[PDB]
């Protein structure tokens, strides 16, 4: 049994570290809902 | 029943475990399907119920219709409002990446957490919720890619 527990405002941060890069990816969804490489 | 970022507890577990995160927005709470499985919810001593949800697109909807339509603009930095398990919320800022599918193409974001931050939301730069993270890949390198899940309004 499951239950929920606030965390914070959805706002965006003005200084926020930067960080991961941008791939482009040829993937596939099936109909589990998971993705996978092609 | 405030707007904002939500953690999702169990303590069917050792302890109190986060199975994942979600948004409350106008009322409805969202996060992704493989968080709860479609299971009810508690807030404080009141129920959630589901509303819609479907496995495909992993997401889910509580109370309500899913309610979060902005889209990533295919160009601006965007940020992940990442609430780990045991951890504080924190924005990381990111450039995403793309999933290109047979049917389209949607962004992405390069970004390895844990599996119980799952549901935490990507924003774009006016604060607006334009997916949710923690269904994805793992790519040749070994790393974790998410996409940038949004449903329908
Ligand atoms: C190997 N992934 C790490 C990434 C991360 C970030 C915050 C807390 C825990 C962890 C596990």
């Amino acid at each position: 049994d499951m239950y929920i527990e606030r965390a914070g405002d959805i706002t965006w941060e003005k200084d926020a570290e930067v960080t991961g890069n941008s791939p482009r990816l040829d993937v596939a969804l099936d109909e589990s809902g998971d993705f996978s490489l092609v | 029943t405030t707007d904002g970022v939500y953690r999702v507890m169990t303590r069917r577990l050792l302890g109190s475990t986060q199975v994942g995160v979600g948004v409350m927005q106008e009322g409805v709470f969202h996060t992704m399907w493989h968080v709860t499985k479609g299971a009810a919810l508690r807030s404080g001593e009141g129920r959630l119920d589901p509303y819609w949800g479907d496995v495909k697109q992993d997401l889910v909807s509580y109370c309500g219709p899913w309610k979060l339509d902005a889209a990533w603009d295919g160009l601006s930095e965007v940020q992940l409002l990442a609430v780990p398990p045991g951890e504080r919320a924190k924005n990381i800022q990111t450039l995403p990446g793309i999933f290109k599918t047979k049917d389209g193409d949607i962004g992405a974001v390069a970004l390895d957490y844990p599996a119980g931050t799952s549901g935490s939301p990507i924003l774009d730069k006016s604060g607006r919720v334009i997916g949710l993270y923690g269904n994805g890949v793992v790519i040749k390198n070994g790393s974790y890619v998410s996409a940038i899940t949004q449903g329908k309004r």
